[PDB]
């Protein structure tokens, strides 16, 4: 059977083929092997070789507990055989699927067998059945099952099969996935069924078979972790396990099960556990769980108490987005065409960093959000937010960075998104003007923080197992606690000026988000540098003051 | 033209395998049009899934007609085999002329092809992607002009001829003349190039002026009243030129802070002072010293949004040895934006370092991977593609360089 054309192979440049031994099976698997092969002999799927066959591959047979399955480690020839197209890796996903009328679902009997392998390579594709004394000589004349080239040529063969069935109807839309194909139109269900029929029999044309009854699957159709139903989809019920302790894997495989929850399940947060997983040792030990992780994972439970689902895709209605905020630094959001019909859902919990804010984290969710729909639909939707235009165009005109911002509706949606609080561009007449300056003995950890005011207010604070960055900005906090509404800080740490000018609201470290809610509770700060050692006059006594001691 | 070039790939590596990009609906279409009439022109062909190479591709707009445009990075890196005139920047006025086209003449070799290997994305993963592999020399290959060159050379050596003093430099799919004319006997000379090329059938479908571009001079505030905070400002930026113009000092400046004063204190320029900071402004004057160029190393390019549209730009080989700096602006008119703004000052860096050196700078790109991932294509105008990073540096690099 070959009308099928074949597929170039050959095997990587200084390879020869497998010469793997075949192990010993017991009688009843030399049995079943036998006739398993005679009856794929006869069907032409393989044929009996001569004695000059170098090459071999083990072979085995077992029937998982009624029927015979015959198993070929290809390991080593897949290990010697050169690359193909990746086949595809990713797979539809349903909020892409636009809805149509009518469904079918096509299982390829037989898919791999059904297509011719490359003559010149049959050779490598040699094994032996083993005889009772010591055998019997076999080799494939189709694709092999778990070898490394059957699925992408398999993929490109189906394809080129289909192309001229395509080309005679185009108001059929056909997905290919794996041995299976989804069939949809917009016809009269019994046309419909004509169509498929069709389809069939070109298929059946070429020698691949499809289901001869009332076809097998039938909606909803559960597939890679998702529940097709005619009208709508879902994902399939996620079971999280209650367990007293915990191990990495388990974290893991729960984030897992949370993440794929979050497609479809707004409120999803996964942030804390996976704080658990930073973690990266083996895959054993024992972790234990922080409160806070305690109370995703039980907010997350309440979520999945209640069914949710999905509605497919109209090209004609609009597509929008719109963002909500989950707390410290988690968000949420949901693309739809009909506002209470969600197209899917999807989250955002990443700092990328050890400190940010509200506004550049909406900015990063509308960038993930942006990826996502072009991956899916095709094209980037419109946004409907929770921050107003002054915020945002401040902050990005402000921002040293280069972001884009599309184009969006103001949507009235408490939390707002805003900035907390704004650093002054001029230094402040009538404030207070605090130098100040930390430092730590890099050997002991012990450190001090200090200040001199133009006041003559002087202040040293002691510091125990500490680094001079954090006695620098530990000088900025107590500058901060020790002034009025308004105050002038003058530091020589680019570090602390760094950390400070990017304006955070939030941090992994506390020193930080002390410092930050000391600014927030501030009107009015400028926040100064000047290079250290440079005698200028102000940091020249606190660092005099501190530096030594 | 049926002897094809055999073309290897370096020792010990083999072809690329990069990712493709999403892209919209829009560019998907225009991608499959595009591919259809190259395919009817024999110029590429579907490829089966023993080819297990890809490179990335773009569709852009460069006119209204969309065009294509391939990321040829990978495969110019892992294939290499075989001069730059330093009289180019000197001229008047230098025009850059398309010629890519011309590589569609020119078969490539049959053993190659494979490399070349693209993919037309799905939407969604409904389909796997349309594959092709290029039958002829491909626009953005590195391999396609040095095929080309002796092509090139004898369309081009009666122009030549003709006019000894114009300089006619190519890079990629351009070609750069430069001249000391005037304006319009210039854009006459280019046009009569360009119908040279044209009536021997080569199909050309922005002039720039290098006698202007320069290493921006630091530049220092000049006030009628300072305050503390200004002095310190000054002192710390004449600091910061410290490091690469030694002979300047802040001794006599930072004086004048002496104590501990508020920030909003107005303080007076002494006359040792003001002599100190007018030296300071004359040494900012000439040149660095010791800076050259090296050809063995890779140019650097650093970029820094100023505000206002403005971006101040240097390129570099070693830190603190910046080759050449500059600043860019742009009218708002309101239509403009963050990653506009970006991409065109990218280009015309990329543009005047081909001019100067020969060869693009690693660009280290102010902005977030994936919205540049996402936006670029958007207002890229130029065929070839340099390699680029994303970094943040902000905190006083800004106002220096200001
Ligand atoms: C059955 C079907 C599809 O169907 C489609 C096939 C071709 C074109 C458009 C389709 O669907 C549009 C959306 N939709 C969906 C299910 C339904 O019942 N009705 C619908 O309208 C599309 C898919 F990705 C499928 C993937 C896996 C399986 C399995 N097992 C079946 C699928
Ligand atoms: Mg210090």
């Amino acid at each position: 059977i070959s009308p099928i054309e074949t597929v170039p192979v050959k095997l990587k440049p200084g390879m020869d083929g497998p010469k793997v031994k075949q192990w010993p099976l017991t009688e009843e698997k030399i049995k079943a092997l036998v006739e398993i092969c005679t009856e794929m002999e006869k069907e032409g799927k393989i044929s009996k070789i001569g004695p000059e066959n170098p090459y071999n591959t083990p072979v085995f047979a077992i029937k998982k507990k009624t029927k015979w399955r015959k198993l070929v480690d290809f390991r080593e020839l897949n290990k010697r055989t050169q690359d193909f197209w990746e086949v595809q890796l990713g797979i539809p996903h349903p909020a892409g699927l636009k809805k149509k009328k009518s469904v079918t679902v096509l299982d390829v009997g037989d898919a791999y067998f059904s297509v011719p392998l490359d003559e010149d390579f049959r050779k490598y594709t040699a094994f032996t059945i083993p005889s009772i004394n010591n055998g019997i000589r076999y080799q494939y004349n189709v694709l092999p099952q778990g070898w490394k080239g059957s699925p992408a040529i398999f993929q490109s063969s189906m394809t080129k099969i289909l192309e001229p069935f395509a080309a005679q109807n185009p108001d059929i839309v056909i997905y290919q996935y794996m041995d299976d194909l989804y069939v949809g139109s917009d016809l009269e269900i019994g046309q419909h069924r004509t169509k498929i029929e069709e389809l069939r029999q070109h298929l059946l044309r070429w020698g691949l078979t499809t289901p001869d009854k009332k076809h097998q699957k039938e909606p909803p159709f559960l597939w890679m972790g998702y529940e097709l139903h005619p009208d709508k989809w879902t994902v399939q019920p996620i079971v999280l396990p209650e367990k007293d302790s915990w191990t990495v894997n388990d974290i893991q495989k729960l984030v897992g099960k949370l993440n794929w929850a979050s497609q479809i399940y707004p409120g999803i947060k996964v942030r804390q556990l996976s704080k658990l997983l930073r973690g990266t040792k083996a895959l054993t030990e024992v972790i234990p769980l922080t409160e806070e992780a305690e109370l995703e994972l039980a907010e997350n439970r309440e979520i999945l108490k209640e069914p949710v689902h999905g509605v497919y895709y109209d090209p004609s209605k609009d597509l929008i987005a719109e963002i909500q905020k989950q707390g410290q630094g988690q968000w949420t959001y949901q693309i739809y065409q009909e506002p209470f019909k969600n197209l899917k859902t999807g989250k955002y919990a990443r700092m990328r960093g050890a400190h940010t804010n509200d506004v550049k984290q909406l900015t990063e969710a509308v960038q993930k959000i942006t990826t996502e729909s072009i991956v899916i639909w095709g094209k980037t939707p419109k946004f409907k937010l929770p921050i107003q235009k002054e915020t945002w165009e401040t902050w990005w005109t402000e921002y040293w960075q280069a972001t884009w911002i599309p184009e969006w509706e103001f949507v009235n949606t408490p939390p707002l998104v805003k900035l907390w609080y704004q650093l002054e561009k001029e230094p402040i007449v009538g404030a207070e003007t605090f130098y100040v300056d930390g430092a730590a003995n890099r050997e002991t950890k012990l450190g001090k923080a200090g200040y001199v005011t133009n006041k003559g207010r002087q202040k040293v604070v002691p510091l125990t197992n500490t680094t001079n960055q954090k006695t620098e900005l530990q000088a900025i906090y107590l500058a901060l606690q020790d002034s009025g509404l308004e105050v002038n800080i003058v530091t020589d740490s680019q570090y602390a000026l760094g950390i400070i000018q990017a304006q955070p609201d939030k941090s992994e470290s506390e020193l930080v988000n002390q410092i930050i809610e000391q600014l927030i509770k501030k009107e009015k700060v400028y926040l100064a540098w000047v290079p250290a050692h440079k005698g200028i006059g102000g940091n020249e006594q606190v660092d005099k003051l501190v530096s030594a001691g | 033209p049926i002897e094809t070039v055999p073309v290897k790939l370096k020792p010990g590596m083999d072809g690329p395998k990069v990712k493709q990009w999403p892209l919209t609906e829009e560019k998907i279409k225009a991608l499959v049009e595009i591919c259809t009439e190259m395919e009817k022109e024999g110029k590429i062909s579907k490829i089966g899934p023993e080819n297990p190479y890809n490179t990335p591709v773009f569709a852009i707009k460069k006119s209204t007609k969309w065009r294509k445009l391939v990321d040829f990075r990978e495969l110019n890196k892992r294939t290499q085999d075989f001069p730059h005139p330093a009289g180019l920047k000197k001229k008047k006025s230098v025009t850059v002329l398309d010629v890519g086209d011309a590589y569609f003449s020119v078969p490539l070799d049959e053993d190659f092809r494979k490399y070349t290997a693209f993919t037309i994305p799905s939407i969604n993963n409904e389909t796997p992607g349309i594959r092709y592999q290029y039958n002829v020399l491909p626009q953005g290959w590195k391999g396609s002009p040095a095929i080309f060159q002796s092509s090139m050379t004898k369309i081009l050596e009666p122009f030549k001829k003709q006019n000894p003093d114009i300089v006619i430099y190519q890079y990629m799919d351009d070609l750069y003349v430069g001249s000391d004319l005037e304006i319009g006997q210039h854009r006459t000379k280019i046009e009569e190039l360009r119908q040279h090329l044209l009536r021997w059938g080569l199909t050309t479908p922005y002039e720039l002026h290098p006698d202007k571009w320069t290493v921006q001079p630091i530049v220092l505030p000049e006030k009628d009243s300072w305050t503390v905070n200004d002095i310190q400002k000054l002192v710390g930026k004449l600091n910061w030129a410290s490091q690469i113009y030694p002979g300047i000092k802040v001794r006599q400046l930072s004086k004048l802070l002496r104590g501990t004063k508020a920030l909003t204190e107005v303080i007076p320029l002494t006359e040792e002072a003001e002599l100190e900071l007018a030296e300071n402004r004359e040494i900012l004057k000439e040149p660095v010293h010791g800076v050259y160029y090296d050809p063995s190393k890779d140019l650097i390019a650093e970029i820094q949004k100023q505000g206002q549209g403005q971006w101040t730009y240097q390129i570099y080989q070693e830190p603190f040895k910046n080759l050449k700096t500059g600043k860019y602006a742009r009218m708002r008119g309101a239509h403009t934006n963050d990653v506009k703004q970006l991409t065109e000052a990218v280009q015309k860096i990329t543009t005047e370092s081909i001019v100067i050196w020969g060869k693009t700078p690693k660009f280290k790109l102010p902005i977030q991977k994936e919205t540049w991932e996402t936006w670029w294509t958007e207002y890229w105008q130029a065929t070839w593609i340099p390699e680029w990073e994303f970094v943040n540096t902000p905190p006083l690099v800004k106002l220096w360089y200001q």
